[PDB]
């Protein structure tokens, strides 16, 4: 879980729990729920 | 492995 409380959440990007708490994160901008983070697993890795 | 939710918006 490297996703840390540093920042909420990027513009359409909400995130919300499945049948458990497979916090997935919604996009609004694209809308679309995806299980990475748009803040912080994003295209980015260095 | 699974694939996220049907999303949705109210």
């Amino acid at each position: 879980f490297e996703i840390p409380d540093d920042v909420p959440l990027p513009a359409g990007w909400e995130m919300a729990k499945t049948s458990s708490g497979q916090r997935y994160f919604k996009n609004h901008i694209d809308q679309t729920t995806t299980w990475q983070d748009p803040r912080k697993a994003m295209l980015s890795q260095m | 492995g699974t694939p996220p939710p049907p999303y949705t918006v109210g």
